[PDB]
């Protein structure tokens, strides 16, 4: 994802 | 007759007098912020606050709250962002971050602004409030980088954003959570938040103790293998601390 403190 | 003290895992509460319903409404109901001392104080409707004047927690007594009014009309209210809209006072400032941080230019080099504490703090210290318009990660994924410099997932359905022209303090400084630059090897990390205002959002909250005028940084965490989805001067990072790990 292009945004910041994604969960993966 | 009793006081009841509601508390998010963030540290944050509500406390009061409830009503029959058990419910957070009145006239004299209050949210305190994580350092226990500056607080909201006014009319709430189930939780919700209406009118939440300035005020200090200057005691409790048997569990009960005993508030002094800051001076100066600050008043605040329940304002959660929509996708275009920001705050109904973008240029009113959070009075908890007001006194912890503020924004000057980074010292990382190329960086911009960046955001620096006002005071030394102790570790677990909630610093700043990550505000934004909730949008989709449909939205922010199909577009690009150029336009994703600020954009920070919430959870699983939204994204917070800061677009244009809200990237700049003299449009926009209600929150400064945003204005933290990346580090891999950050002093600070994002955290759920549940504000009076803004809602359900994140904070910038410290892994350890900070100095007075130390840039507060967070880890971005771009996904690395998905090379790395993330803009080149990050890329540019990631191989230089990898080369020094
Ligand atoms: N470690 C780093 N190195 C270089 N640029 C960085 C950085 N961390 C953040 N940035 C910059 O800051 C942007 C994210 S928003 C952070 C605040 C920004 N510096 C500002 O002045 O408003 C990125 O798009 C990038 O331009
Ligand atoms: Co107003
Ligand atoms: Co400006
Ligand atoms: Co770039």
């Amino acid at each position: 994802s292009k945004s910041k403190d994604r969960k993966y | 007759h009793g006081v009841c003290w509601i508390y998010y895992p963030d540290g944050g509460s509500l406390v009061g007098e409830v009503n029959e319903d058990g419910e957070m409404t009145g006239e004299k109901i209050a949210y305190v912020y994580p350092d226990e001392r500056t607080a909201l104080y006014g009319k709430f409707i189930d939780g919700e606050m209406i009118e939440g004047k300035l005020a200090t927690l200057m005691s409790t007594e048997e569990g009960r709250p005993h508030f002094e009014l800051m001076p100066g009309n600050s008043v605040y209210h329940f304002d959660k962002s929509t996708s275009s809209c920001i705050s109904t006072n973008a240029l009113l400032p959070d009075p908890y971050e007001s006194e912890r941080v503020y924004v000057a230019e980074s010292l990382i080099s190329s960086a911009g602004e960046g955001l620096f504490s006002k005071v030394a703090v102790g570790p677990n210290t909630v610093m700043s409030f990550a505000n934004g318009v909730r949008i989709t990660h449909q939205e922010v994924d199909s577009r690009d980088w150029a336009l994703n410099g600020n954009t920070l997932s919430l959870d699983e359905e939204t994204v917070i954003d800061v677009p244009e022209p809200y990237n700049h303090v003299s449009k926009y400084c209600a929150s400064l959570g945003h204005k933290a630059n990346h580090s891999f090897t950050p002093n600070c990390i994002y955290d759920m938040f549940v504000h009076p205002r803004f809602g359900p959002i994140k904070c910038i909250r410290t892994l350890r103790a900070v100095e007075a005028d130390e840039e507060l940084t967070v880890a971005y965490g771009y996904d690395h293998s998905p090379g790395p989805e993330a803009p080149e001067w990050y890329q540019v990072e990631l191989k230089a601390f990898q080369a020094t790990q």
